[PDB]
RNA sequence: GCCCUUCGGGGCAUUUGGUCAAUUUGAAACGAUACAGAGAAGAUUAGCAUGGCCCCUGCACUAAGGAUGACACGCUACUCAAAGAGACGC
């Protein structure tokens, strides 16, 4: 249902949803994914995600370690610098 | 609170009902005499293994803690979540819908506490 | 919401994944909460049960292997015979000649 | 911040912090103990 | 370089005078010595100066005041707490291990690395609804 | 096993002494698990597992536990 | 108790007499699972790789260990840490993936 | 990148004279004479042009694994393998002060290029740092598991940068004595260390593998490869030279930028010696960078210059970019 | 208690301090007892180390000694198979 009538009729899944996000012009407990009702405090890790918008398994490699501690984790780590697609002009300067 | 005697072999375990009486009566009695002219040996007593006692004594430790936690919380929120009376039912339904029909806001945010916070507070 | 279904213009069902999450658990939160079956809990369990199994017997076998003797007795104890059988695989292949030199009573 | 239950008379406090005058002819106080050494800081990825 | 003491412990007055001593007592838990501060009463009958008797590594992590050795949140004797509400920090308490323990916790703390109203809730339901 | 066959029968006798085994300079390794290193936390919760094996520890058994052809010419 | 002492205390001696032979760790954490006692026996390998990070024997015999047992979160947990610590190792991927 | 020409470098003097292998050389600030501990227990001070003998100096019982003369004080410091730091005052010719502490032998010794700090590393498996004036072990850095074989100091973070035996290189942050990070892409013994004079970087080398890395942040730059042999030692110009010596008598010559091996040679062993006592153990380049002395296990000091006879067409760049 | 005062007033001086003296139940130890019988693959034996939840004497926490101070000596599947040939096999 497009804009701007969608009163009376309410989603009851996520694909009543459309894509997701709930709509704001029914009044009922919207859920756009799912139902997060109650954990028992489960000792797991929190599932972080990294820069890009997936899995993060250095939370595994940087436990028990400060923030700014230096850790290699991942595969860029073992590629020479120059050959790195993050940049290519280095200042190797004192 | 509890007098425990074992006369076969004759050892008795005193249960009071207070830490101060407790060890008033331990050094209160440290090397005294009965009515036979005997040197009592009055000790701290380890843990019976009897289940029941074992088991009220754990009783007694929460329902301390509940005690304090009452005390500590405001009597609405101990109402409110008690779930007893069928009016505090009705009033946590009603307090945490906030509208938006069927919500049932999280404990987190319902029974929270703080500054600005979002409830009756005190 | 995850899989799409779409009918195309030849008249059939196709799935279209939203994300890239179906046919693995990277990139999804959900794999932290998976639980495996209580059967293949039980298959995996008694796998392992197997290969111990196998390997006990085959330190069993081992144990009663060596302990069979033939030939010469070379040795005082269980661990001197270990290492005079350990002696021999290495050095019988530079040995030999003397080796003929006791078992014939003169010159290498 | 706030306690164990309720605040009473006055939050803010203002202490005066001063160190204590030890007899000069007083030894060590403790005996020293021999511990194990703890746990190493959590190794790091071996990057072969 | 302050003492984590509650309201209760310390004495009257907001303008309190206290003394501190490094290395002037062995923590009663952990047995490691620490700095103890010392404050006055609310009387001159008795000049036992109520002063701290653990450490604020044992007082982080345990949660409690340093003089009087309960509870920051609820106020309850410790062990009560960690009976009652259950989980949260058992701690060793053996010889070797009980230093062992304190060393590695405050090595920890000083190199930089590292929800209880959740379980008085829970406790509070697995009470309400409970016979003997 | 001297000891422990006197151990028995005293006890079955009623009379009940435990003896000091704290020497010193040495540890008990019973009171408390020695120097405890506790497994990290990983992406996959283990709450119930550590009560399962908790249960199993406080009904393990006493009771299930004690310890201490051819011939020749063809060879 | 007191037998679960005279090991216990013969198996520590061992470890520290000799913290770098294997053989007592591996020992001592089997004895503690076959006693039950899982916490225990947790805390030795934890210890020994302590002592021996790198040890690709070690981390399967641990993972080997609580797989014995239907800990599976456990061992996937302890999984996820050894191909984290040690990427280049074959037969850690290989045990994870089958 | 197209690597730069450089020049061969050839057998220029061989100086005989220590009586066990030459495991130190430290060149003094103005370049007049350099100094060579050994495994006979003793320093010996050679003038740099002559080649010849200046002075013998014994205060250690063990072989002289370290040595340093200090640029700002008049100063020689050594460390050896009895355990002992020692402070030799070059006014008079003796010890003057001792660095207590190393529970076995020391295998390397560094002083902070600024400040007044001694660095030594040590089979203990340790980093002690040092104040030169108290003697007073102001930090122990700590967190290798194996002999620490080399280190350097250097003059912005990371300040310390100690190799070991365990094959794991750490980084230092001096102020606090705790370590910043660690680098495990070795995968034997870091016996050698070096930093480059001008540029941010360093090198490291284990048996096989010399990697070339960023300041501060331990970035994989690149890698020297082809030397396949235990490097002991590391030496770079200011022309960008790289000298990695080798425990089998192995010597390349590398480019700095680029990783291009320009030269490799075997040295050659004194008569008398072993085939087994074919080895480079220390090496340094002079401060003018025209000199390169080695100090090898047939007990020999050698000295290594640069050929001005070769052009760039006589010895091309034969580099095959890929 | 003194001191000043225009006799209204004011001034000088300002918060010590470790359950108490109280010997069982907040922690000290040898002797003594029954003993015991000083390491290196036959016998007798000089030692020097090594590692530390083992210490003792000593100023030695940069000697030396304590039987070379003692401890050490036990336990032992688990990164784990492959081909070939046999079976009133199934
Ligand atoms: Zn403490
Ligand atoms: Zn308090």
């Amino acid at each position: 249902p497009p804009y701007p009538n969608r009163a009376g009729w309410r989603p009851r899944a996520p694909e009543d949803f459309g894509d997701g996000g709930a709509f704001p012009e029914i009044p009922v407990a919207q859920y756009p994914w799912g139902k997060n009702d109650s954990s028992s405090k489960s000792n797991a890790l929190v599932v972080q995600v990294d820069s890009e918008g997936k899995v993060d398994y250095t939370a595994i490699a940087r436990q028990g370690h400060s923030s700014d501690r230096i850790i290699h984790a991942s595969f860029k780590d073992l590629i020479p610098l120059r050959q790195r697609a993050e940049a290519g002009q280095i200042d190797l300067s004192r | 609170e509890r007098i425990r005697v074992l006369n076969n072999r004759g050892v008795a375990f005193i249960t009071y009902t207070n830490e101060a009486n407790a060890q008033f009566a331990k050094e209160a009695m440290a090397h005294q005499s009965l009515d036979h002219n005997e040197i009592l040996n009055v000790r701290w007593a380890t843990a019976d293994p009897n289940p029941l006692a074992q088991k009220r004594e754990q009783r007694r430790i929460e329902e301390q803690a509940a005690e304090a936690i009452r005390r500590a919380l405001p009597a609405e929120f101990v109402a409110e979540i008690e779930g007893k009376d069928p009016e505090a039912r009705k009033r946590r339904k009603l307090e945490s819908s906030y509208g938006l029909e069927g919500y049932e806001a999280p404990d987190a945010v319902h029974f929270a506490r703080g500054p600005n916070a979002v409830n009756p507070r005190g | 919401g995850t899989l799409d279904i779409i009918e195309t213009e030849d008249g059939e069902m196709i799935a279209v994944d939203k994300d890239g999450t179906f046919f693995s658990t990277a990139n999804a939160t959900d794999f932290a909460q998976h639980k495996p079956d209580k059967a293949a809990v039980d298959r995996l369990v008694a796998d392992l049960r197997k290969a111990e199994e196998a390997s006990l017997k085959r330190r069993r076998e081992k144990l009663a292997k060596s302990g069979e003797e033939h030939g010469d007795v070379t040795y005082i104890n269980e661990k001197n015979k270990q290492f005079n059988a350990k002696l021999a695989r290495f050095y019988n292949k530079y040995t030999a000649e003397i080796r003929d030199s006791f078992e014939r009573g003169t010159m290498v | 911040s706030a306690q164990m239950g309720n605040n009473t008379k006055k939050q803010e406090r203002i202490i005066k912090i001063v160190e204590r005058q030890r007899d000069p002819m007083e030894p060590p106080k403790f005996k020293h103990k021999k511990i194990p050494r703890g746990p190493p800081s959590p190794p790091p990825p071996v990057m072969h | 370089d302050f003492p984590s003491v509650c309201e209760n412990c310390l004495p009257e007055n907001p303008y309190v005078k206290m003394l501190k001593e490094d290395y002037g007592a062995e923590c009663k838990l952990c047995t490691r010595p620490f700095t103890v501060f010392s404050w006055a009463g609310d009387g001159r009958a008795h000049g036992r100066k109520k002063r701290t008797n653990i450490c604020l590594t044992c007082a982080r992590l345990k949660n409690a005041c340093q003089c009087c050795i309960m509870d920051l949140q609820f106020g309850l004797p410790i062990v009560i707490r960690d009976k009652a509400l259950e989980l949260i920090a058992p701690g060793p308490q053996s010889e070797i291990n009980r230093e062992y323990f304190a060393q590695n916790n405050e090595r920890a703390i000083e190199e930089g690395r590292a929800k209880t109203d959740e379980k008085a809730r829970e406790l509070l339901r697995r009470l309400a609804n409970s016979k003997p | 096993l001297a000891a422990l066959q006197k151990r028995r029968e005293l006890k079955t006798a009623g009379i009940n002494i435990k003896i000091t085994t704290r020497k010193k300079g040495q540890m008990d390794y019973n009171a408390d698990i020695p120097f405890e290193k506790k497994p990290a936390p990983g992406f996959y919760d283990t709450t119930e597992e550590i009560a399962r094996n908790e249960w199993q520890r406080a009904h393990f058994d006493p009771k299930k536990q004690q310890v201490g052809g051819p011939s020749a010419s063809l060879q | 108790k007191e037998y679960q002492g005279r090991k216990r205390r013969e198996f520590e001696d061992y470890i520290r007499r000799n913290r770098l032979r294997l053989q007592n760790w591996f020992q001592y954490a089997q004895w503690e699972l076959e006693q039950k006692e899982f916490a225990r026996a947790r805390s030795i390998f934890e210890r020994a790789l302590d002592v021996h990070p790198n040890n690709t024997q070690l981390w399967i015999r641990y993972i080997e260990a609580e797989l014995k047992n239907r800990n599976i979160n456990h061992a996937r947990n302890l999984l996820d840490r050894a191909v984290t610590r040690l990427p280049r190792v074959s037969k850690l991927w290989y045990k994870y993936v089958y | 990148p197209r690597p730069d020409w450089h020049p061969p470098w050839k057998l220029m003097r061989v100086i005989s004279g220590h009586l066990g292998w030459v495991r130190a050389l430290a060149v003094e600030p103005n370049n007049q004479w350099f100094a060579s501990g050994a495994g006979d227990r003793t320093i010996k001070i050679w003038d740099l042009a002559s080649g010849q003998l200046r002075l013998t100096l014994t205060g250690h019982i063990s072989t002289v694994r370290g040595l340093a003369v200090s640029p700002r004080h008049p100063y020689m410091f050594s460390c050896g393998e009895d355990k002992m730091v020692k402070c030799w005052d070059l006014e008079t010719n003796k010890v003057i002060r001792h660095y207590h502490g190393h529970l076995s032998g020391v295998y390397t010794l560094k002083l902070h290029p600024t400040l007044d700090v001694l660095v030594t590393g040590g089979r203990d498996g340790v980093a002690r740092v040092w104040d030169m004036r108290t003697r007073s072990n102001v930090h122990v850095l700590s967190g290798h598991t194996g002999t620490v074989a080399d280190l350097v100091c250097q003059e912005a973070d990371p300040q310390v940068i100690t190799g070991s035996l365990d094959s794991t290189v750490r980084m230092w942050d001096l102020a606090a004595g705790k370590t910043m990070g660690v680098l495990t892409h070795h995968k034997k013994g870091v016996r050698a260390l070096v930093t480059h004079p001008t540029e941010f970087t360093f090198a490291t080398a284990s048996t096989g593998s010399i990697k070339q890395w960023k300041c501060p942040e331990g970035a994989f730059m690149q890698n020297f490869e082809g030397h396949n042999a235990i490097i002991n030692t590391l030496a770079v110009n200011d022309q960008n030279v790289l000298f990695s010596g080798g425990d089998n008598g192995s010597m390349s010559f590398w480019d700095w930028k680029s990783g291009y091996r320009f030269q490799s040679l075997d040295t050659t062993a004194q008569p008398g010696s072993l085939d087994a006592e074919l080895g480079i153990m220390s090496s340094t380049f002079d401060m003018s960078g025209a000199r390169l002395i080695t100090g090898e296990a047939d007990k020999t000091i050698k000295i290594w210059k640069e050929d001005t006879t070769a052009t760039p067409e006589t010895h091309p760049i034969e580099w095959k970019p890929s």
